[PDB]
């Protein structure tokens, strides 16, 4: 195995995957 | 370039090789670029 990364209300995400890359987007909203 | 290592057709980069171990031959389907099995 290859990859490793350790780093230091409605929560919304979008996960997209293309060209061997996983894009992640993130939003937040203070409120079914 | 079919079951082992595929490059996309918008490539910006350089390809290098010089003179100096298995390789896949049977799988179900193609590959997407920059993906491995
Ligand atoms: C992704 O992996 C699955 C394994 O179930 C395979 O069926 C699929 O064909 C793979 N993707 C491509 C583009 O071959």
């Amino acid at each position: 195995c290859t990859f490793e990364y350790i780093s230091d209300h409605l929560r919304e995400f979008v996960f997209k995957n293309k060209d061997g890359f996983l894009y992640v987007y993130k939003g937040y909203q203070p409120i079914d | 370039a079919d079951y082992n290592y595929k490059l996309p057709d918008d490539f910006m980069g350089c390809v290098l090789a010089w003179n100096t171990y298995k390789y896949r031959y049977l799988r179900h389907g193609k590959l997407r670029p920059f993906e491995r099995d």
